């Protein structure tokens, strides 16, 4: 995970801007509509039948916070990503088993989900920095698996 | 596998490409080239410079190419067997690209088409890609 | 995408297995629960140790599938659809353990014949068997 | 990899048996012809046209039997494959560009080669252990991706 200082600055520039309350929890329920075997891990999330279902659950958009939080830690410690990841770590491949790919598909959506609210500002060089980032948060998270 | 949904979903959201399917091809292909360097091999010979005629042009081959299976969805493996031939027998292409690629369509396509761009049509986007993945990877002749 | 000399082999090998079909489907899911444990929590209320006779039932269903399968090498995604409603809609099975009990099934048929499990035959089961891994990862109803 | 001691065991007792001059060579082979699309770094080996080809390619063969070292190394060192893989990692990652996907595959054509040549000696425990082998060496020689 290195990027250079311009990376840097428009990765924060950009981050400054997302919904916190909201980038995390469409994030992570396009990732269950969009690769359903993901649902199997979130069965207490309760009704998950439809996209709209999905998209409009709760549970999933609190769950989403979390997840954007923790990328936040990360963006703010791209220096240690495998640190500051050890806990969640620990939590997805020792206690939840979660594949390691399905970090890197989870990734991947929320690089979707950016580009869908900054539209042309999500430039490919910004994404090109983003795509570093989310590959630390994977990498970091397959630690257990890796 | 496609759904009936997933070829009304895709039909739709492509077709609304149109006249962009050059440009935003590519797009796609130099968001690829920035985010993964990686598939910059495959191009030795190719100017990938931002703005370059060459990744014009290519982008919009891809584009039409995309156009073409999108249209002959249900019988793709004759449709793009030419593109088969050129990715998997002569190129032989690591599947991985592939997947970096479709991803820098969706983000593309996120980036252009919001209203367009739902959690349902991402979906169906993304097994689409993956079939046309598959048949272009594939060594069927 | 299987090749016309793809579905000749598959034929050809799956024929040879003939009446040891459902031993080593049995015989492969064994080797998966063993070698990947995390696989066993789709089967709780399964009795997975060696020899149960669950597994054993269960793989002779496994392998009904697949020479059905073989049967209809040309129109899957029609002849396993009951199949793939209960692996992709409802058990939601991750496609990672595809790729998993097709390799035990791989290991398993390299152990059984020794003297039929050529490169080819290996390199078009192999194919088949994440054809039929698509059918039943993909939700197309 | 973990290895209990009856698993160490019965891995060590089986390596005994593997001939080092020719396993290497088809798990290679098998690889170029199960997936095709890795015979791309291999152009200066010669032809690899049919499965005939690719068996019978003396360069397959000869460079089989360094793979099959590589993994004897790993076999002599279960406990540090990261470090014993290193330098191999930095030749397939920074050097030659190999996705780690294909890591994993060669690893599990291996485990195919080795029950093609042991049968029923090959017992689900005896693979069972095998597979957590493999699965380091892919995870060490793909290490340059962390
Ligand atoms: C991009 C990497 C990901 C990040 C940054 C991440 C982050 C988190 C965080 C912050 C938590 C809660 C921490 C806590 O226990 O208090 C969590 C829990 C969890 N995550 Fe992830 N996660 C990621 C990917 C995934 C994926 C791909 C899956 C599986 C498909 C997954 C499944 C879960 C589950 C099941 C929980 C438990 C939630 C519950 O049932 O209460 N995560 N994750
Ligand atoms: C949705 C996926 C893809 C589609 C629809 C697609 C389509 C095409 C088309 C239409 C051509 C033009 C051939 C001609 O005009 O005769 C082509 C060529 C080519 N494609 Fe793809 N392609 C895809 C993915 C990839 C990937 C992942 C790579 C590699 C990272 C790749 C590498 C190439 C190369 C190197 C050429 C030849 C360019 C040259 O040397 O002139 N393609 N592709
Ligand atoms: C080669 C691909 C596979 C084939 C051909 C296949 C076929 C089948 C068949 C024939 C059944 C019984 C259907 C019935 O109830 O009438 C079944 C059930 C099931 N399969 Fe698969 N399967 C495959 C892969 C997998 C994988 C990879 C997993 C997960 C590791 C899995 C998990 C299950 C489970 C949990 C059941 C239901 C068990 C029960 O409640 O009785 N299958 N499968
Ligand atoms: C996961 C097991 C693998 C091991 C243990 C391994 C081991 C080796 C070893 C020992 C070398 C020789 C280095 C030297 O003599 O200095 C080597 C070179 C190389 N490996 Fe691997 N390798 C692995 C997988 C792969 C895969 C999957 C590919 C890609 C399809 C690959 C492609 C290469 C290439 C291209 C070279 C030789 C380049 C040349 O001589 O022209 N290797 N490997
Ligand atoms: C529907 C589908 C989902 C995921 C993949 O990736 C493995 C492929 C796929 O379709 C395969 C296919 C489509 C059309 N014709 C032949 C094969
Ligand atoms: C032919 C083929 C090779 C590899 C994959 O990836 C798992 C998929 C695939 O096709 C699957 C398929 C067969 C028949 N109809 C639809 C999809």
């Amino acid at each position: 995970v290195h990027l250079t200082p311009e990376e840097k600055s428009a990765v924060t520039a950009l981050w400054g801007k997302v919904n916190v309350d909201e980038v995390g929890g469409e994030a992570l329920g396009r990732l269950l509509v969009v690769y359903p075997w993901t649902q199997r891990f979130f069965e207490s999330f309760g009704d998950l039948s439809t996209p709209d279902a999905v998209m409009g659950n709760p549970k999933v958009k609190a769950h989403g916070k979390k997840v954007l939080g923790a990328f936040s830690d990360g963006l703010a410690h791209l220096d240690n990503l495998k640190g500051t990841f050890a806990t969640l770590s620990e939590l997805h491949c020792d206690k939840l088993h979660v594949d390691p790919e399905n970090f890197r598909l989870l990734g991947n959506v929320l690089v979707c989900v950016l580009a869908h609210h900054f539209g042309k500002e999500f430039t490919p060089p910004v994404q090109a920095a983003y795509q570093k980032v989310v590959a630390g948060v994977a990498n970091a998270l397959a630690h257990k698996y890796h | 596998v496609l759904s009936p949904a997933d070829k009304t979903n895709v039909k739709a959201a492509w077709g609304k490409v149109g006249a962009h399917a050059g440009e935003y091809g590519a797009e796609a292909l130099e968001r690829m080239f920035l985010s993964f360097p990686t598939t910059k091999t495959y191009f030795p010979h190719f100017d990938l410079s931002h703005g370059s005629a060459q990744v014009k042009g290519h982008g919009k081959k891809v584009a039409d190419a995309l156009t073409n299976a999108v249209a002959h969805v249900d019988d793709m493996p004759n449709a793009l067997s030419a593109l088969s031939d050129l990715h998997a027998h002569k190129l032989r292409v690591d599947p991985v690209n592939f997947k970096l690629l479709s991803h820098c369509l969706l983000v593309t396509l996120a980036a252009h088409l919001p209203a367009e761009f739902t959690p349902a049509v991402h979906a169906s986007l993304d097994k689409f890609l993956a079939s046309v993945s598959t048949v272009l990877t594939s060594k069927y002749r």
